[PDB]
């Protein structure tokens, strides 16, 4: 009996999780007033994983919403499912961060984490058997990347046996949106390396490529990008909530996907994605799901896996299919281009099958990939870091709060050795 | 239903919980009763 | 302050029904749902051993007159004291007399 | 963290077993039609069946007309608690008598004027002539009767402690009543006269000489709610005239 | 038929009794005009007439002619008996001497007579409820005279208090340590139990729990009325483990001079946040022991608990109460005296608390009121000790007191009795081995 | 034929007796109107043990209900069998006992005995051959502990050669609902040992443990514990009313059970108790009832029998059954673990068989056991007493009501020597 | 006289036992609820209520499949207490299911196994249904085998274990468990029949004309 505590840091994490609860409340058939009015009684089998019970049978999510500004709280309380959230879970500061890891991590961020943990600890202690923690945040900012990492490095010692899950928005390759985002990204992922069992890297430029090429949506607002992130966000914790042929919770996807504890940076992917003008021309067969999830154009990370080697691969399927087609397809896509998988590990594909598809799809699939292509994402952040740091530019906004050169050198050294150990274990 | 920024505006003025949007609303109980979705 | 706060409230009847639920949940389950085992009637087991073994002379019109040996249970199964005619209750006319 | 009765958490299987088997017992009781909602609904619908009182073609009431026993509205205030008014005599399954705040023939309200001596049906009722009041019982065409007896230490009224009135199946002189004119000096002249139908008259038990009285200050709380109590006591004013509460009207 | 007579003394008394009797009228089907349109035993607090009119069996006494008189021209002007609202022409004006010796004995005859006319109608009169404040003149002077007369006239009967203790660092007056200490000098020998409440503790729990700022006195009188209603709930309704007024007295005070338990109310939640929480018995009991949700500004971790009288309310099950208590007893941050091994009293009532429209609490389903006496109240007496020590060495504000009947020498006796009370409180909280 | 007079004292005694008379009326076929609707003459031959025959064929129980506050007696009169009790047997006062043994024994509980004793003499002088008296109460209150013990003393004074039975609900060790509970328990035990022939010890938390771990109820309340206590109580007078192959009345359960007159304290038990899930998948036989009747977790008193030693043991079986395995099983349970039976008495198990089981069951059994582990239940009461009495805590509520300080010392010394008397028979 | 007790361990064991006991109920006259409208004594034991309860023990750490059995079409046939269920999963780890999470439920399953042997007179077999690649069937089955060899001795236990296949593979850490449980069990069992799923895929799709078979 397993339960997940979901954490939301900053503007990006607040919007992403406010969309996630929108996609979960209709999977479990929950009204905006909190009442359950779903289709089948299978939805109330494992509602405990994401929902508490209020008076009168209402269901409220087990989510903690944090920031240092009340503007995003005003945005998420004015959304569709704003009144289902717990009002005591809206913890906010009076002054913002504004793209500073130092003030979001040391002084203003640390002035709020006591009030955050006074709710998080109560929620975890009310749980009967809590299984893991979930965090939605962005590394390129100041309130998510600082206060979320401080929360990660404060709950890890309190609950050292649980599962840390992170939903990180890594900076995009082609176009940036903050000039100090290499600094915050490097510091955030330096904290992320040693206090997290698995991270799920998401890039917005790859999502633009998906929403323009695959879905033919030529005005991709942030709502559809949040759709895409949130769909694979719910497609990974599906065997907990619904029965199937082969089940897999977050710990089962941990053991088969992180061999060595510093190599736990993945890339996601959601299989059934077709444009409205290509709907009737696409057969709904399990081979087509396998083709679309295993192409490099359905990756939320801006990394081509042609260069690197897939160490281990996860694939969780929803809907009604035979195990023979899933097994045959995945064994044969391993066997055809066997030069893109490591030969030291004999078999690399993890299989899980759940019996309930999302509401409206015949069947679905979800890709998680450990590869030696994520270190390429870390290289360019390292080059931007050393380019910005060798001239000591944009640095006086950090050392005026408590930083020094030693943390920056330690973080750069950590990314250098992480790239080195990613390279050592490809060949 | 009241926005958080409005709540802070109402907290800045010295409203004695009878003009505040915390404890008072214009909707009656019939507005709450028929506020379902199905 | 008094005439603004202490205003009569029209159409405010009290809650006189949740206390019924609170009393009934502490009354407890009836005896059917706690001690009665095989959904059993209140007419079945009302037979004296004297009235079965002398008055009706071990009647039971469903046992074989000769017992038989089984392969699984290594005893001659039909036990004339183990299947004691869970049937007509012991009457002798005290009800009609009273 | 405690959840609700649809989700598999903690102990759930035993609650499912108990819920399913309680459901089975309730469904068996429902199919047999012995639930107390169903028994109460049938008893209520028997009690409230629409009856048709008989019209009076000559303005008098005869023997065998289905009639009513209503109490006129009085403005007198002996006590400061009061049932509003227009009370009709009704049978209450506590067999039980009570005055009720209704004025439509509902089946537990309709009485049939029966005979005591050798009087054929259709003969006109008269002042000082004995008659019996009959009502239909539950699930049977057996005539109950309005009857009263002397007041003992064991048989009296419910909330007042005066002479009782009940319904019974026994036929005797405890079964009989007679109608009297309310005006006391015009009583002996108005003996052989026929009774006009809807007129204020006085009904006395022939064996106890006590008139029927509907106590308006004694409220009886039943399933229909807030009815009065009827007994047999002859009240008088200081001018040797009966109270307004002793009077009764026969509605056709 | 087990009725209680309430006595409200002073401005605090009438302003608390207004909210109390409004909640009493609301929890039954009582209209403000006294008319009613199974287990509702309202006869313990409302009499009955021939017209079904229900009058409260309470007296509202105050020496100032404003607050009681303004009750007579409001919503509830038809509810109370006209002769049960005793008012005076000249107030005590922050003077224990004035309301104890000059205005007291002169008006006490009518109050005693009205109590006697209320008491002859009683059949099973259980006790008296006295509402007053320590810092006032009427509520400290005339209340104690009422104590003296009630005790000499009724003898062995319960006399329960809901007294407003002075707040430790904030106050509305300056001569209030004199009045408070003088009235505690004559309360200890003539009281049975004194449930203690403050004002600034209720300010803090209004700020941090109901999420309101700037409350008025009615906004605290609602909570005080909720506490009073839950305390006397088991006498008006039925329950699994009913607790009467005698159980507050025979199960809470170990010695006849320790009768000061602190009060607190557990589910103090606002209507914008109430329906998002699971208000079960575990978190309604753990919140009742917290150092921030008491009606007296004092930290119970400074002292040791003597006895706890938990009164429960609503759809509560005794197994949850036992599990919640067993959770409490495994906490080492919360201590008990060694001579009290059990240390708890549990009362269960079925009727959930009725909400008042226009109030600030919600339609909750469960409620807990606690009454616990703790050695940490000796910290509260030390501040009044030091304040009278500061104000009495210079003989400030004494010429007002000695001109109204009393002498200089009674401040000395009050000082000696409070020093003795501090000695008793210190001596109780030690070990035996 | 041998009549039994029932006495009820206090809230706990009144509710237990209210739940007991409905079980007795169920097994004798008495409806709530009092008439007979059973279908055997075995239910009508010996109905005079518990019921008198009123006019019109209705049966009224021979029970006296005693209390000091009318709160719970209204609920008793609103019980499902509330109209079968005689209104004149309802004796109740207007002022409570205030959880005080002293005032409920001398001040408020001693002026009401002039009517209770008149009622008891009235309904025990119409019976032909009176066997004894039956009392149910709780030692942790002020009505049952205070007034009930005075009732026991006066009844023993007036009827010296009858049988006085007692189902006392002693205070539980872990959970308690009264601070002055040890004073009442100490002052009641001393008067119990001077005027009782048999006394059964029932602990509320042992009942809760039985309901939680065997019946597997999620919400066990007071009615279920009252049902268990009443099912035990009806299983000890079964040979009075129904026939059998080996009869044993209350006196046979005395002479075979108390060797020394101060040792008459037992711990009861009920054999066929199971959850609703496993109720259809178990078979009622002798080796299933005797396996869990001697089990440590099926006892109604919170004393582990593996700590102590069984002095002498009783087991009264019901229903049609064989006499060989009822001897074989209780010889094997005596010879396998011979260290828990004391050795200066060769046999220790008393066997009684009735042939009419409780309604809804095929067979059932009742356990009566005197052990040296019952002194654990008195050592902690004496420890709490000497922790409280040495400081004179709550003593002015006892001293000022007409009691001397030496009564506590005398009662505590009597119970301490009772404890030390059980210690001799263990080693 | 020849009663057998089946021990289904893991998701593979429970899903095998569902089909196995469907076949067993079909072979004899056993209704899906357990009623019968005398060869069944080696698999089914009668009670006093007329039911034919199975002589099987269903265990799994992760509750979902046993919960599915509890709410399936065979709810009234199985005892509520032969379905032993933990809270945490096995997480594809031999270490967890053998040392940390597997040693707090071994007492109840051993008590149920000992309880099952009481109604039987001629027990001579134990059947173990588990998988070598998972966590429950590799960790918890091994420790149960050690305890069964300790407290029963010479009763023959035979295992029908699902082995890894050369081409198909569900998991990655599967060779570790497949070596470890066959190192532990090797001295504590009597006969081990091996099965791999690719073989039955081949058998179904050649010997029959069936295409895309499932696990059932
Ligand atoms: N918490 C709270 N405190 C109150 C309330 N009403 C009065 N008080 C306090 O009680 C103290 C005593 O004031 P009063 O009750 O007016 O004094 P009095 O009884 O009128 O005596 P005099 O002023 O001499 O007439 C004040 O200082 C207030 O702090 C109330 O409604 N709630
Ligand atoms: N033939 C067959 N194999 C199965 C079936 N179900 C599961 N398996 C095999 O079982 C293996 C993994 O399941 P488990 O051994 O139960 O792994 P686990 O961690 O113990 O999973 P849980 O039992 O749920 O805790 C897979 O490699 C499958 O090959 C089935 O129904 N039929
Ligand atoms: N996909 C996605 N990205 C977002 C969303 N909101 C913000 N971002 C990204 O967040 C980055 C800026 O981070 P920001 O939230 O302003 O920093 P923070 O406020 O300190 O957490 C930009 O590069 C955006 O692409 C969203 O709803 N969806
Ligand atoms: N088992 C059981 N315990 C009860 C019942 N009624 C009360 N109790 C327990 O008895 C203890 C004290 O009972 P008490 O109220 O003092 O009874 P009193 O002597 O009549 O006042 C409480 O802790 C209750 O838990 C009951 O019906 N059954
Ligand atoms: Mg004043
Ligand atoms: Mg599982």
């Amino acid at each position: 009996m397993r339960e997940i505590v979901h954490l939301q840091a900053g503007q990006c994490g607040n919007q992403i999780g406010a969309k996630f609860w929108e996609v979960i409340s209709d999977e479990h058939g929950i009204d905006p007033t909190g009442t359950y009015h779903g289709d089948s009684d299978l939805q109330l089998e494992r509602i405990n994983v994401y929902y508490n019970e209020a008076t009168g049978g209402k269901y409220v999510p087990r989510a903690v919403l944090v920031d240092l500004e009340p503007g995003t709280m005003d945005s998420v309380r004015s959304g569709p499912f704003g009144q289902i959230f717990r009002p005591d879970n809206f913890v906010f500061g009076q002054s913002g961060a504004g793209n500073n890891w130092a003030k979001g991590h040391y002084t203003e961020g640390a002035e709020l984490v006591d009030s955050v943990l006074d709710v998080v600890r109560k929620e975890a202690e009310s749980c009967d058997c809590l299984q893991g923690f979930q965090l939605t945040h962005s590394l390129g900012g100041g309130t998510g990347s600082g206060m979320g990492t401080l929360l990660i490095s404060k709950i890890r010692e309190e609950y050292p046996d649980r599962i840390m899950n992170t939903f990180s928005v890594v900076p995009s390759p082609k176009v940036s949106d903050t000039v100090v985002e290499p600094y915050n990204a490097t510091l955030s992922v330096h904290q992320l390396v040693e206090n997290t069992d698995e991270t799920y890297c998401i890039d917005n430029e790859a999502l633009y490529d998906i929403c323009f090429r695959t879905l033919k949506l030529t005005t991709p607002t942030y709502g559809d990008l949040n759709h895409l992130v949130s769909a694979t966000m719910s497609g990974v914790t599906t065997c907990l909530r619904f029965p199937g042929q082969l089940n897999a919770d977050l710990r089962k996807l941990a053991v088969n996907m992180v061999p060595f504890p510093r190599l736990h940076f993945f890339m996601p992917g959601f299989a059934p994605l077709t444009s409205r003008g290509s709907q009737q021309y696409r057969a709904l067969t399990v081979p087509e799901l396998t083709q679309q999830m295993f192409d490099a154009k359905n990756m939320m990370a801006a990394c081509d896996p042609r260069h690197g080697r897939y160490l281990t691969v996860a694939a969780v399927f929803r809907g009604r299919m035979s195990m023979k087609e899933v097994d045959e397809q995945m064994l044969n896509v391993q066997n055809k281009n066997s030069s893109y998988f490591v030969e030291w590990i004999p078999n690399n594909v993890k299989t899980a099958v759940c019996d309930i598809p999302p509401r409206g799809l015949k069947m679905s699939a979800t890709f998680i990939g450990n590869s030696t292509a994520i270190q390429e994402l870390f290289k360019r952040i390292s080059e931007q870091f050393t380019a910005m740091f060798r001239r000591k530019a944009f640095l006086h906004w950090y050392t005026g709060e408590g930083m020094d050169e030693m943390e920056f050198t330690e973080a750069e050294s950590n990314m250098n050795d992480l790239v080195s150990e990613y390279q050592q274990y490809q060949d | 239903l009241p926005s958080l920024r409005r709540m802070d505006m109402d907290s800045v003025k010295a409203c004695l919980s009878d003009e505040h949007c915390q404890s008072t609303t214009y909707c009656r109980k019939d507005d709450f009763d028929n506020a379902y979705f199905t | 302050i008094y005439r603004k706060e202490y205003v009569p409230f029209p159409g405010h009847r009290p809650d006189q029904i949740s206390r019924w639920y609170s009393k009934r949940t502490v009354e407890g389950l009836p005896y059917k749902y706690l001690i009665t085992h095989h959904q059993e009637p209140s007419q079945r087991y009302l037979i004296s051993t004297y009235d079965d073994h002398y008055n009706r002379h071990n009647y039971h019109p469903g046992l074989p007159e000769l017992r038989t040996w089984n392969r699984h249970k290594l005893l001659w199964l039909p036990e004339k004291a183990d299947f004691p005619l869970l049937g007509p209750p012991t009457n002798y006319g005290l009800y009609e007399q009273l | 963290n405690l959840y609700g009765p649809r989700v598999r958490i903690g102990n759930w299987n035993e609650d499912v077993y108990l819920e399913e088997e309680i459901m089975k017992d309730f469904l068996a009781k429902r199919d047999k039609g012995q639930l107390l909602i169903q028994r109460n609904r049938r008893l209520k619908e028997n009690l409230l069946r629409p009856m048709q009182l008989s019209v009076s073609e000559d303005g008098y009431i005869h023997y065998g007309d289905k009639v009513m026993l209503v109490s006129p509205d009085h403005p007198e205030t002996e006590a400061d608690l009061f049932l509003p008014g227009d009370l009709s005599l009704c049978m209450t399954p506590d067999c039980g008598l009570s005055a009720a705040q209704t004025k439509i023939p509902v089946g537990r309200n309709t009485f049939t004027i029966l005979c005591a001596a050798g009087e054929v049906i259709g003969q006109v009722l008269r002042y000082g002539q004995n008659f019996r009041l009959g009502i239909t019982g539950g699930f049977d065409d057996r005539m109950l009767y309005l009857s009263s007896d002397h007041r003992t230490l064991l048989k009296s009224s419910k909330r007042s402690w005066l002479q009782e009135v009940f319904l019974t199946h026994e036929d005797s002189y405890l079964n009989c009543w007679q109608a009297a004119f309310p005006h006391p000096q015009l009583r002996l002249e108005y003996e052989g006269s026929p009774v006009p139908a809807n007129t204020k008259i006085l009904i006395t038990h022939c064996h106890t000489n006590r008139g029927l009285v509907a106590h308006r200050h004694l409220f009886l709380r039943t399933y229909f709610g807030q009815e009065a109590e009827v007994a047999a006591h002859t009240y008088l004013d200081s001018h040797r005239v009966e109270k307004p509460k002793n009077h009764w009207m026969l509605v056709t | 038929m087990r009725e209680c007579i309430s006595i409200h003394v002073g401005q605090a008394g009438v302003q608390i009794g207004n909210a109390c009797w409004e909640l009493y009228c609301l929890e039954h089907g009582i209209q403000p005009d006294g008319q009613m349109p199974g287990d509702d035993s309202f006869n313990t607090f409302f009499s009955e007439t021939g017209a079904g009119k229900h009058v409260p069996r309470a007296v509202f006494v105050d020496l100032e002619p404003t607050v009681v008189d303004e009750v007579r021209t409001g919503t509830y002007r038809q509810l109370f008996h006209p002769e049960q609202l005793i008012t005076g022409k000249e107030d005590a004006a922050n003077n224990y001497a004035r309301g104890h010796y000059t205005i007291g004995k002169e008006i006490v005859d009518l109050v005693l007579d009205r109590i006697r006319k209320l008491a002859d109608l009683c059949t099973g009169l259980q006790g008296f409820l006295i509402f007053h404040s320590f810092g006032g003149g009427t509520g400290s002077g005339f209340a104690s005279l009422l104590m003296e007369r009630l005790s000499v006239d009724y003898g062995k009967k319960s006399k329960l208090e809901f007294a407003i203790y002075p707040a430790p660092q904030v106050s509305t007056a300056v001569v209030e340590p004199y009045n408070s200490i003088l009235t505690t000098h004559t309360t200890l020998e003539h009281s049975d139990c004194a449930f203690m409440v403050d004002n600034e503790a209720i300010y803090d729990i209004c700020r941090r729990n109901l999420d309101i700022e700037r409350p008025t006195y009615t906004n605290l009188n609602r909570l005080i009325g909720q506490i009073v209603s839950s305390i006397t709930a088991s006498l008006r309704f039925d329950g699994a483990l009913n607790v009467d007024l005698t159980e507050f007295q025979t199960n809470l005070v170990p010695y006849p001079r320790i009768h000061f338990p602190l009060a607190t109310y557990a589910p103090v939640i606002s209507a914008e946040k109430a329906y998002h929480e699971q208000l079960s018995v575990a978190e309604i009991t753990n919140a009742c022991f917290e150092p921030a949700n008491q009606m007296v500004k004092c930290d119970p971790r400074h002292g040791k608990y003597m006895a706890c009288c938990m009164l429960y309310r609503g759809d509560v099950v005794p197994k949850d109460v036992n599990a919640a208590i067993a959770t409490i007893k495994t906490k080492r941050t919360i201590q008990f005296v060694d001579w009290c091994p059990t240390g708890f009293k549990v009362g269960i009532n079925y009727q959930p608390p009725t909400v008042v429209p226009g109030g600030d609490l919600a339609k909750v389903q469960r409620a807990v009121c606690m009454l616990s006496n703790t050695t940490a109240i000796a910290e509260a007496w030390a501040r009044l000790d030091h304040k009278l020590d500061l104000m009495y060495a210079k003989r400030a504000f004494v010429h007002w007191y000695v001109g109204e009947g009393m002498e200089e020498g009674e401040f000395s006796e009050a000082r000696e009795d409070l020093a003795a009370l501090e000695k008793d409180y210190e001596e109780v909280g030690v070990d035996s081995v």
